[PDB]
RNA sequence: GCGCGAUCACGCGCAUCCCCGAAAGGGAAUCGGGUUAAGAUUCCCGAGCCGGGUGUGGCGGUUGACGGCGACGUGAAG
RNA sequence: GCGCGACCCCAGGUCAGGCGGGACUACCGCUGAGUUUAAGCAUAUAAAUAAGCGGAGGAGAAGAAACUUACAAGGAUUCCCCUAGUAACGGCGAGCGAACCGGGAGCAGCCCAUCGGGCGGCUGUGCCGUCCGAGAGGCGUCCUCAG
């Protein structure tokens, strides 16, 4: 529109294309704002608030459409450096994830060990 | 020569310089709870910088 | 100017430390007992040949009709086949370090009168037994309608 | 072809003198990551004081504050984009500001002045 | 058991036989390779078959050259200054023995990897010699074998330092258990000094 | 090995390394006039030059330069 | 008296995959003082403190007996309580200073001495297709039987 914008659901239903014009229009108007700084006007402050708010919410909303979009164009392949930060975060939680618990107790000598019961009843 | 020159000293002396400013008239009428007096405010003849 | 420019190790070194003292190893010391001799390698060749055809006389059907040969290599198989006395001919590598891996099986197989074959190189023993890594010893347990020959 | 039967008389034939041979490097398979889009706005307004108009005046030379990360090279391609002027000099300098001052010279075929107005600046 | 035992039968007489030459020419070498040698080889693959050691990913076996003699203390010639009970400057030795200083060293170098434990591989006239066994605790190999993969866990990080090696629970007196024992276990700091 | 050619892509040669360490050791190139409340050999006005880096033509020359006894003056890898 | 391709030891590079180097307050592991006390002081004491150093975890650390023992039984290991200011040490001065047991806190016994890597496939702590490198013994009625 003429008039200022934006609701965070409008930008995501907005294409890649669409969001990109509106970051550069955004730029531009608060290009505007800078030179409007020397009139002082208190327009220019709320708007000049509001923009920069338009912006963090434009540059998120495509960063997160592109982590989604790389997460779905790999979820076929193999993958990530990237999304192991994510998974891991970090060192800790790398050493708590092997996974260690599990796989301890595996291997040998290990079916009859504890006491038996009902199981073997319910099977008559 | 320059004056002296490097500006990494350079500017983080301009800087605490900035910094060295009044409290904005506005900050005394909200404003919770003081004389404000607000007071790392730092003179060329007394005391002595630091960095 | 010009004339020779010629040989690298026997003048110009250091160019490697660790390996010169390594010769010197070999042929010097001072020293107590105890490993060598025999191979002018027309009787390893002969050997090796004759090990080769005791991996590679394998067919042996799903029925007890003769499943021919053994052949085992590697250092423990080749100890506990001459114990368990039916190893029918080991063969040695004389490069061999550490020595102690190789020193026992000669006074082991001499009492249990297995005989043994000392080949030269420990890689050619562990190509000739089919391995894809050299072997410091080997056996064979039962050959294959050779008799005459091992004999 | 060259036979390291080659290579061991080379060996023989040379006391000192040093070694060689060079080789190449590749890339994996497990696809380095990172997407970008790393970008800073140089210009972040024109500066506005009395130096600056007399400046416009005299000598054909708008008068931009920037940030601390320029050079000349970026903001004389910056203020070419976006205001559509070529620009013949840019002289840089810190401020007590904590911020970059940057004085702009450009061309006669395109004068500060109607450059200016549009953006009106004193 | 096998041929393992004859290299042990071995090892006992350092001085006799095949074993006194054939390690005396190794010294040639270990004289002169460093003070981190890393070899694919176990010198004794006994005690490593009895210290722990699986030929499988992730292990290592290194050699550690550590100096003989005790220890010296600092400050010679400006020296201390304080009564004599507590003047001592060779006369001390350590009371950490000279094959967990190996430990330390080897664990040092290779800090990404946790020392399992360590043997004996000589003496000349000034160097003591030890070969340790350091062992990949990030690797899939170490974790999914369950012989070894206790050691991946985060409270055994850097073991050798915190003396829960053989030979720190050694020099620890932790050997015995009973009478005596008494002021090793469960530490030596372990009562506080109530 | 590093370093360099080298265009087609590839091979060849060698010895003691590599950064910091003087805004007053060493060092590629600028002056005169003007102007500002406050800069200025710094911007301008005039004029010059340097460094670094691609094209162009005048021609001075061409089986790699004449002249002046001489001194001396007016290609190119290993 | 000899060159070559290949096995096998060492070394440098290389990109890959994987981990580690610093931090949080104390807790938690070596080296290692002195004031002081013994009305002095040198063994002793302060004190294996403090401090310095290194390194771990949410707890560490210690663990299933070459144990205790003074009998005749107990039965991994910490800790709490006390055994005890006993034994033992020591100008046998001043001081130092426990253990077995006993009953609890809580309990558990086990374990040594086909693996991984690469693509592809998936419902990706997994398995399949493939390529590559590297407490034991005999006999017996049976009871018990993974997920």
């Amino acid at each position: 529109m003429s008039s200022g914008k934006v609701k965070a659901g409008e930008l995501w239903n907005k294409s890649k294309d669409d969001l990109t014009k509106q970051l550069a229009e955004l730029k531009t108007e608060l290009g505007q704002l800078r030179i409007q700084k020397v009139a002082s006007s208190g327009s220019k402050l709320n708007r000049i608030h509001d923009i920069r708010k338009s912006i963090a919410r434009v540059l998120t909303v495509i960063n997160a459409k592109q982590r989604a979009q790389l997460r779905l164009f790999y979820k076929n392949k193999k993958y990530a450096p990237l999304d192991l930060r994510a998974k891991q975060t970090r060192a800790i939680r790398r050493r708590l994830s092997p996974d260690e618990k599990s796989r301890v107790l595996e291997k040998t000598k290990k079916r009859t060990v504890h006491f038996p019961q009902r199981k073997f009843a319910i099977k008559a | 020569m320059p004056s002296h020159k490097t500006f990494r000293i350079k500017q983080k002396l301009a800087k605490k310089q900035r910094q060295n400013r009044p409290i904005p008239y506005w900050i005394r009428m909200r404003t919770d709870n003081t004389i404000r007096y607000n007071a790392k405010r730092r003179h060329w003849r007394r005391t002595k910088l630091g960095f | 100017r010009q004339r020779r420019i010629l040989k690298q190790r026997l003048k110009v070194p250091p160019a490697l430390n660790q390996f010169t003292r390594t010769l010197d190893k070999n042929l010097a010391t001072n020293l107590f007992k105890m490993l060598l001799k025999y191979r002018p390698e027309d009787k390893a060749a002969k050997k090796e040949r004759l090990l080769k055809r005791a991996q590679a006389e394998a067919e042996g059907k799903t029925v007890e009709a003769k499943k021919p040969i053994v052949v085992k290599y590697g250092l423990n198989h080749v100890t506990y086949l001459i114990e368990q006395s039916k190893a029918q001919l080991v063969v040695i590598a004389h490069d061999v370090d550490p020595i102690e891996l190789v020193v026992w099986l000669p006074a082991l197989c001499r009492k249990m009168e297995v005989p043994y074959c000392i080949v030269k190189g420990k890689a050619r023993l562990g190509s000739i037994v089919h391995k894809k890594t050299a072997s410091v010893l080997c056996l064979t347990t039962v050959k294959n309608e050779d008799k005459l020959e091992f004999s | 072809r060259k036979s390291k039967k080659i290579r061991t008389s080379v060996t023989f034939h040379r006391p000192k003198t040093l070694k060689k041979a060079r080789d190449p490097k590749y890339p994996r398979v497990s696809a380095p990551g990172r997407n970008k889009l790393d970008q800073y706005q140089i210009l972040k307004y024109p500066l506005t004081t009395e130096s600056a108009m007399k400046k416009i005046e005299d000598n054909n030379t708008l008068v931009f504050i920037v940030d601390l990360k320029a050079d000349k090279k970026k903001i004389k391609a910056a203020v070419k984009k976006m205001y559509d002027i070529q620009a013949k000099k840019v002289n840089t300098l810190i401020r007590p500001d904590g911020k970059k001052k940057a004085y702009v010279k450009l061309t006669p075929d395109y004068d500060a002045l109607d450059v200016a107005n549009k953006i009106g600046i004193i | 058991m096998g041929a393992y035992k004859y290299v042990s039968e071995l090892w006992r007489r350092k001085q006799s036989d095949v074993m006194r030459f054939v390690q005396r020419v190794r010294c040639w070498e270990y004289r002169q390779q460093p003070a981190i040698v890393r070899l694919t080889r176990p010198t004794r693959p006994d005690k490593a078959r009895r210290l722990g050691y699986k030929a499988k990913q992730g292990y290592v076996v290194y050699r550690v050259r550590v100096r003989r003699g005790g220890r010296k203390r600092p400050v010679p010639k400006g020296i201390v200054y304080g009564k004599p009970k507590h003047q001592g400057i060779t006369q001390l030795k350590f009371q950490r023995n000279k094959r967990s200083v190996a430990e330390e060293r080897a664990g040092r170098k290779l800090g990404g990897l946790r020392v399992l434990n360590s043997y004996w591989v000589n003496e000349d006239s000034t160097y003591k010699y030890f070969e340790i066994i350091l062992v990949d605790v990030a690797h899939s190999a170490i974790r999914n074998d369950p012989r070894i993969n206790w050691l991946c866990k985060p409270v055994h990080k850097h073991r050798e330092l915190r003396g829960l090696t053989s030979a720190g629970k050694k020099y620890r007196g932790l050997r015995g258990k009973g009478h005596t024992h008494h002021k090793a276990r469960p530490s030596r700091r372990a009562t506080w000094k109530r």
